[PDB]
């Protein structure tokens, strides 16, 4: 998957000499509990604190 | 060959086709025998179709679709027929294909498809494959079905036959048609 | 591969050359920045390009 | 607190000019998240002839 | 009366809790404590509104206890059963999932039993599991020894085979078999030595088909010159449904597939001059060889319009599967004398269930409707099995009829449903749990520890166990329909008289006569 | 007297495999027919022919395919409209002009998202069938537009299976903003279209989470007086604002995207958003009156505007955020016939269905409806029928009724209505229908059920149907025949001799493939006369179940419901031999960010529905009729098919000092 | 025993919250609700499967 929390929505298909075919959507949410982020700053500069 | 239970049987079996196979001529009786190396055991193939008498010779690389019509107890079997050229166009053709199915006065009939996957094609693969379809999805042999015809259109005053109350005997096994040519199927079914 | 390249690169050109319709107006003269007046020379300059 | 947020800092200051990189891992009842960051270092008046 | 335990299961010297539902129609309850030895031990006489617990003895007997309640003074001995046992609820469960429902008696098929193993918390059990295969005559049991086999469950997977020429080396004699049970005994056991269980993959039926064919839910009468609605039920060996098996009859090359619930509804033609009519029901399966599917006979009997007169009434119900707050479509189908249908004004229908006359009334028909057809609110009570019953009078002396008997979805008549969030909580912590129901509805819950519930799940009270016991009142006896228009009366449960001295057979008893 | 019956689809499609079946209620000397297609007036070319050959093994019932091959002209366009159909038996031999198009397939072209933002890359693919539903190796087209009319990019790709990767189209470093419009087209003979819209929108990175929930997306009495507004504000995920003043204004819109709206003098003033949240209430009624000069919500089919400016005191920022509309609806509910058709058989029950969706266009569980009807004589009296009340499904917001005709009337006049055991008397739903006489000389007509309602119709299994034939002056019915229809195409048909002396019957029919979306079926019988020839039918229409053929489905490694980021997860596939595959992961969330129609792969089937010549339940309103409101027309009848005139559309069914300056000088 | 006394919704349904404390068992729990009313009488519940569990800790498998 990708690091990054969002519920993702995954629907292939399939056509072939039967037809076409619209699979069944899966969903697959990525976590949630409890979770942190950061907020790091572009530059800082060295003697900087 | 006859019976209902045993058609079922023999149309319902594993289909198989091979190619690049190329094999030198032996008569274990009347005119023929041949056999093969699929991979796994030793073939053998009954030539003895009107293309026989133009190929007591051998085979050269041809396509063969084998489908087991006995077997012996190591992997070989033997199948009759079912050579086609090779080179074989691996052309895609989709034929229309007409099956009614009679009942005294009754009538339940469909416009449907049959896929050819070559250029040329035995008249062996061909037999099977357009039963087989039947079998699975027009309830042949089972119960009162196991009467009927199949008639192929060519041209425009040519046709072939096959009974399908006894799968049609080996020697016209040996025979091939032209893809293209087959303007298409038409298959009745009585009860 | 050849052919190949060259697509990739007309491409990349075509979809470089779409950036500044943005910037192309009403009557068909470019603005400077986006929402200004046009400027003759602007327009200019992308006729050059 | 329930259905809340809570905040978190880190006093820090660099030394190496440019040095990055800083594993941030947070526990919780349910498991380990390791975040990877990468932190940003800076002399003082650019230029380059 | 229906009885529910807190668990099914109980270490000595805890308090066994339970509590005592009435399908509601002074209200006092006998309840009663029997052990598996045999011995009365508590006879209680409870309001429906409270109950305590029978408290176990740290030392009392072990197996399994019979809960018992009834009504003072009316034999309804309706009846529970709880497990008392000294034992370890251990941590993890196993779950069996054999290769085919059945074994074929007299095949080459071999027989896989599938296991998963899961700790009760829903991570993956790893270990090492003993299965050993064997016959159940009857209360008893057959090794196949050699059968014995140890196997790696890894990532809580694994595979326990038995092999049919152990099979034969072990009953060549194949009278033996004949209608029983193959078994599977799975022990299982962690890695770690620690914890263990045992459950046994049973009922799987030895026998030569795949399929069971049965009539009874098709009536045994019909209408010449009409067409007649062919049901066919298609158990697998045990008694449950086996849905989308297909069925045919090629004595009218008529087909079908069972559905969702066992049934399929062939229609058949019927040619005028008729009067018997066999028909011979195979189940077609395009997988099973037809030796194998199994096959099954019956012979209708033609009705007989009253003085012969040619009046004949169907009555078709269209709909299939049919749930409560449903629309059906009911179907008026006459036949017969010109002059006589005429005069046909109004049919007169009722809706039998749970053995009394429900809802009764009148459906209009206009002059020229030969098919008048009504539509039909079902509504819970119909629940779990109504039957219809209509006739007609020509000239107020001449009466014919039918009855067909429809399933309704054996369901809740109102709803339940505990409403919560899913997601992983975490020991002792705060938990809400929203609760939907009919309203000044009275809910008892109970929590359980996974453990439990699954190891004793034949004693659970459940809404099919509980429509099975309602159902079983009916005083119906067949799909419907008759000898004759009184015989769809006597058959479907009711009993009639008329000015002219015309009558349904005497009522022997309920039960009906093989 | 006997006449013959060649029946074919209402137009035909140029590089189209064309069925075309051939009844024939005639003697026993067994025949051959030529059936062709040749030029529209011309009739010297001859662009296919079938030689069928009816006999007595063949029911004298049979069918050949033809098609025309693209024999045109390839560098000036300019197509033909019309070409002529034909029959040539040794008895008899007839012809019909008769339109065919160039409009063969369908080209369903995938966008990997449905909104963009600058530099992104639109990731395009495109599904591409023919007539047929096969795939259709054919030379593709698709062409970018922006949203002000330039065609922008344009760009040509080959096919070997149905799904034709294209070059990813990269948004430029700084777009024209709005609705991109890519439009598909096959490049040779045909002349097919897909089309799809994809939004381009700047990012804004905003200080505020600024979110805006009413009560329910439309207003209907219940709450004219008063409109719940809840609205919110937040930051990263989940942490709230905490101190802000809101403002709200309101006002009306004629409806959606008109960049315009009436809005009035009360500014709802701040109710201050605290803690995450703010609330507000807002009267429609009161609101309404003196600037928009409205009084009664009669007055009112038209949207209510909102517009919220919340803005944090503490730091002193602020953010805008608004809805453009919440439709003006007098009355909750809004409702319509399904599976019913307005052709009535005398001397039988008519079904009547309703569902009630209620104003968010869904079925809702538990509605009262009312019926009322009058009924007119072909004597031309009129007939009050008693009311008839029932109650909606749970699940398909269908109300069901049925009601018994008098064999003398010819015209139904009826009345749906709702009755909620609260809502006014004005403010129910009414919808008023009527329903006309299968007319016949013959005075005979004709009907067919089946045994279904939730009708799953699972492909294998046996539909049941019975044909009850009323009305004849005559039964005296020989055979009755059926045409199976699907994908405006015939794939089953044949004949059953009735049961020589009873009423109703039952016909035996086995469900397909070959009818696998849905199909259309129709089944005639031949009353004569010596004035030789009288056809008559009927036609209902089949929903079967939605089973691709060959079968794909698709799973996850663990099928849990939460999947911590990254975790490397397995993703396997279910197919039908060898199928094709072509995955696709969105965000779900990109989805709730255009209120616009669902634009994931599931609007396919309808879509792919169009194909169907169809329109309604089927059963016309003569012989006619009938079979062109099924897709067909026929030739022979002695009886005579009428050539239509014209496709109609047709729909099935499955404070102050200020704002007078500002406001003034805005010239 | 909780009893459903509540004003319905538009659907006739009652909804009835609760709050409880979960238990020190490391387990699945699974919540068995039926209900008795006068008039649709008996209904049994859909077992709702409550979850427990933390990351790190001990399993006693003791006799
Ligand atoms: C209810 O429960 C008891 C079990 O305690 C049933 O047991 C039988 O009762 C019959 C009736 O007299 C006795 O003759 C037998 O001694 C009992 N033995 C068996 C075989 O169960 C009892 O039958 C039940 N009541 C009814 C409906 O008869
Ligand atoms: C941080 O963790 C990663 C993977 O999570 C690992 O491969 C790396 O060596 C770690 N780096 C630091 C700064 O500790």
């Amino acid at each position: 998957l990708p690091d990054s929390l969002t519920t993702w929505e995954i629907q292939g298909v399939g056509i072939s000499n039967t037809g076409i075919c619209v699979a069944d959507t899966v969903k697959a949410k990525v976590f949630k509990d409890v979770f942190l982020e950061m907020n790091i700053p572009y530059s800082v500069v060295r003697g900087e604190q | 060959l006859h019976d209902i239970r045993d058609l079922h049987r023999y149309y319902s079996s594993e289909s198989f086709e091979y190619s690049n196979v190329s094999g030198k001529v032996e008569n274990y009786n009347g005119s023929n025998v041949v056999r093969f190396n699929p991979k796994d055991q030793n073939h053998q193939l009954f030539l003895l179709g009107k293309d026989k008498e133009q190929y007591k010779e051998g085979l050269q690389g041809q396509n063969v679709f084998v489908v087991q019509e006995l077997i012996d107890p190591n992997g070989r079997l033997s199948t009759v027929g079912g050579v086609t050229k090779k080179n074989n166009k691996t052309s895609e053709t989709n034929t229309p294909l007409f099956v009614n199915k009679v009942n005294g006065e009754d009538l339940d009939a469909s416009i449907d498809s049959f896929l050819i996957q070559k250029e040329e094609i035995s008249l062996k693969e061909l037999d099977f494959k357009i039963r087989q379809q039947l079998v699975n999805n027009y309830g042949l042999y089972k119960g009162t079905s196991k009467y009927g015809k199949i008639i192929i259109n060519l041209k425009d005053e040519n046709k072939v036959e096959i009974d399908l109350g006894d799968k049609l005997q080996f020697e016209r096994m040996g025979d091939v048609l032209n893809s293209k040519d087959i303007r298409g199927i038409s298959v009745t079914i009585n009860q | 591969d050849p052919l190949i390249e060259k697509q990739k690169l007309k491409k990349k050109l075509k979809e470089g050359m779409l950036s500044i319709m943005s910037y192309r107006n009403a009557d068909y003269s470019y603005s400077v920045w986006k929402g200004g007046s046009a400027s003759t020379w602007l327009t200019a300059f992308a006729l050059r390009v | 607190e329930g259905s809340s947020s809570h905040l978190v800092t880190f006093t820090v200051l660099p030394l190496e000019i440019g040095l990055h990189n800083i594993n941030f891992s947070l526990e919780t009842w349910f498991g380990k998240e390791i975040l990877v960051k990468t932190l940003r270092v800076v002399p003082e008046g650019v230029k380059r002839e | 009366l229906f009885i529910q335990t807190d668990k099914g299961i109980y270490t000595p010297g805890s308090p066994v809790l339970y509590r005592v539902f009435s399908m509601d129609h002074n209200k006092t309850v006998i309840v009663e404590f029997q052990t598996p030895e045999g011995i009365l031990v508590s006879s209680n006489s409870v309001d429906l509104n409270f109950f305590w617990p029978y408290n176990l003895p740290d030392l009392v007997s072990l197996g399994t206890w019979r809960i018992v309640a009834k009504y003072e003074h009316s034999p309804e001995n309706y009846t529970a059963y709880f497990d008392v046992r000294k034992y370890v609820l251990p941590s993890f469960e196993v779950r069996l999932q054999p290769s085919e429902k059945f074994f074929y008696i007299d095949g080459n098929e071999n027989f896989h039993v599938s296991i998963t193993a899961r700790y009760l918390y829903g991570e993956e059990v790893e270990g090492v599991a003993f299965v050993l295969f064997g016959v159940k005559i009857d209360d008893a049991k057959k090794s196949i020894p050699d059968s014995l086999t140890r196997i790696p469950i890894i990532d809580g997977d694994g595979k326990a085979t038995l092999k049919r020429d152990t099979f034969r080396s072990r009953f060549p004699n194949l009278n033996e078999l004949v209608g029983h049970t193959l078994y599977a005994s799975v022990t299982v056991m962690t890695e770690s030595g620690s914890d263990m269980v045992v459950t046994e993959q049973s009922g799987i039926h030895i026998v030569a088909s795949p399929y069971q064919i049965h009539f009874t839910k098709t009536p045994k009468y019909f209408k010449p010159g009409m067409p007649y609605e062919l049901t066919v039920y298609v158990t697998n060996p045990d008694g449950s449904p086996a849905a989308h098996v297909p069925v045919v009859s090629e004595a009218f090359h008529s087909m079908g597939t069972t559905l969702s619930d066992g049934t399929a509804k062939l229609i058949l033609n019927i040619p005028l001059n008729a009067q018997s009519l066999p028909i011979t029901v195979r189940t077609n399966h395009g997988d099973l060889p037809r030796e194998r599917q199994a096959t099954k006979s019956m012979t209708a009997i033609a009705y007989q319009t009253q003085g012969g007169s040619g009046n004949y009434l169907h009555v078709a119900i269209t709909s299939t599967e049919i749930k409560p707050g449903d629309n059906l479509p009911v179907n008026f189908n006459v036949k017969g004398n010109a002059n006589s249908l005429k005069q046909i004004k109004y049919f007169t229908y009722l809706i039998l269930n749970k053995g009394k006359i429900f809802k009764v009334g009148r459906q209009p028909r206009r002059d020229g409707q030969n098919l008048v057809t009504m539509n039909l609110h079902i509504t819970p009570d119909l629940i779990p099995s109504f039957r219809f019953v209509a006739y007609y009078q020509v000239g107020n002396n001449e009466i014919v009829a039918d009855s067909v008997w429809v399933d309704v979805k054996d369901t809740c008549m109102g709803t339940l449903v505990v409403k919560g969030d899913n997601l992983i909580q975490m020991p002792g912590a705060a938990m809400k749990i929203k609760l939907e129901g009919d309203p000044g509805a009275r809910v008892g819950l109970v929590a359980v520890d996974k453990a439990v519930y699954v190891l004793n799940d034949k004693y659970k009270i459940s809404q099919a166990k509980i429509w099975d016991t309602i159902e079983k009142s009916d005083f119906g006896c067949t799909a419907g329909s008759g000898q004759n228009n009184l015989g769809v009366f006597e058959d479907a449960g009711l009993a009639l008289t008329t000015s002219t001295n015309l009558n349904t057979k005497q009522r022997s008893a309920a039960k009906c006569p093989q | 007297e006997q006449t013959y019956v060649i029946s074919a689809p209402k137009i035909f499609r140029v590089g189209a495999s064309e069925n075309i079946v051939i009844q024939v209620y005639g003697y026993t000397e067994a025949f051959d027919a030529t059936i062709s297609i040749k030029s529209y007036p011309d009739k010297k070319f001859s662009y296919s022919s079938g030689h069928v050959h009816l006999s007595s093994e063949n029911k004298f019932q049979n069918s050949a395919i033809l098609t025309i091959q693209p024999k045109q002209l390839p560098g000036g366009q300019n197509p033909v409209s019309y070409v002529y159909l034909e029959v040539v038996s040794k008895h008899f031999s007839k012809s019909k002009r008769m339109p065919i198009t160039y409009d063969n397939g369908f080209l369903f072209i995938h966008t990997d998202k449905p909104v963009y933002t600058p530099d992104q890359s639109v990731k395009v693919r495109v599904y591409s069938l023919n007539d047929d539903l096969k795939p259709a190796k054919r030379e593709t087209v698709l062409t970018f537009i922006d949203p002000e009319g330039s065609e922008v990019d344009m760009v040509e790709e080959i096919d070997h299976i149905g799904i034709i990767s294209f070059p990813d189209f990269k948004i430029p470093s700084n777009p024209r903003y709005g609705m991109w419009t890519i439009k598909a087209k096959y490049k040779e003979d045909f002349s097919t279209t897909g089309t799809a819209y994809f939004e381009v929108k700047e990012y804004v990175l905003p200080h505020f989470s600024v979110s805006i929930e009413p009560e329910y997306n439309f207003i209907g009495y219940k709450n004219f007086k008063n409109f719940e507004i809840t609205i919110k504000a937040r930051y990263f995920y989940n942490k709230v604002v905490t101190e802000a003043d809101v403002y709200i204004t309101f006002g009306i819109r004629e409806d959606l995207k008109d960049d315009q709206k009436e809005m009035m003098q009360t500014a709802m003033q701040n109710t201050m958003l605290i803690n995450g949240i703010a609330q507000v209430t807002f009267d429609s009624e009161t609101a309404v009156k003196e600037l928009s000069y409205y009084s009664l919500e009669d007055l009112n089919n038209k949207y209510l505007y909102i517009a919220v400016t919340v803005i944090e005191s503490t730091g002193g920022f602020s953010e805008e955020a608004e809805i453009p509309g919440i439709k003006y609806v007098l009355s909750p509910y809004k409702l319509n016939l399904v599976a019913t058709p307005l052709f009535l058989k005398p001397g039988i029950p008519y079904p009547i269905k309703v569902q009630v969706k209620d104003s968010l266009d869904q079925l809702v569980g538990g509605v009262p409806v009312t019926l009322n009807a009058q009924t007119i004589d072909v004597n031309q009296e009129t007939s009050d029928l008693d009311p008839s009340k029932s109650v909606t499904r749970v699940d398909d917001g269908v109300a069901s009724f049925v009601l018994n005709l008098p064999s003398g009337v010819t015209v139904l006049e009826f009345n749906v209505k709702t009755d909620a055991p609260d809502l006014p008397e004005e403010n129910q739903a009414r919808e008023g229908y009527r329903a006309i006489a299968y007319s016949s000389l013959s005075q005979s007509y004709l009907y067919i059920d089946w045994t279904d309602n939730h009708k799953a119709l699972l492909v294998g299994e046996h539909l049941n149907i019975i044909v009850t034939p009323k009305s004849p002056y005559i039964d005296k019915i020989t055979h009755y025949n059926y045409l199976i229809l699907s994908k405006g195409k015939i794939i089953h048909f044949g004949t059953r001799e009735k049961f020589s002396d009873a009423s109703y019957q039952s016909i035996n029919i086995p469900v397909t493939q070959n009818m696998v979306p849905s199909s259309r079926l129709l089944v005639y019988y031949i009353v004569t006369g010596e004035q030789t020839a009288e056809l008559v039918s009927d036609s209902v229409w089949l929903n079967i179940e939605e089973k691709c053929g060959n079968q794909l489905q698709v799973h996850l490694s663990p099928d849990a419901d939460a999947y911590s980021p990254g975790q490397t997860v397995s993703l396997n596939m279910a197919t039908g031999m060898d199928s094709w595959v072509a995955l696709a992961a969105v965000d779900s969330a990109v989805y709730g960010v255009q209120r616009g129609a669902k634009k994931p792969l599931e609007r396919v089937f309808q879509f792919l529905e169009k194909s169907d010549l169809g329109c309604g339940a089927g059963g016309g309103l003569n012989n006619a009729n009938v079979f062109h409101l099924a897709g067909l027309t026929f030739l022979t009848n002695a009886n005579a098919d009428d050539s239509q005139e014209n496709d109609e559309p047709c729909k099935e069914i499955l404070l102050q000092k200020k704002i007078e300056e500002i406001a003034a000088k805005y010239k | 025993t909780k009893d459903l006394t509540e004003e319905p919704n538009s659907q006739g349904i009652s909804s009835k919250t609760m709050s409880f404390y979960l238990r020190d068992s490391i387990t699945t729990w699974v919540v068995l609700a039926v209900s008795f009313t006068p008039t649709k009488g008996i209904c049994v519940a859909e077992p709702y499967e409550i979850r427990v569990m933390k990351v790190f800790f001990i399993d006693l498998q003791m006799p």
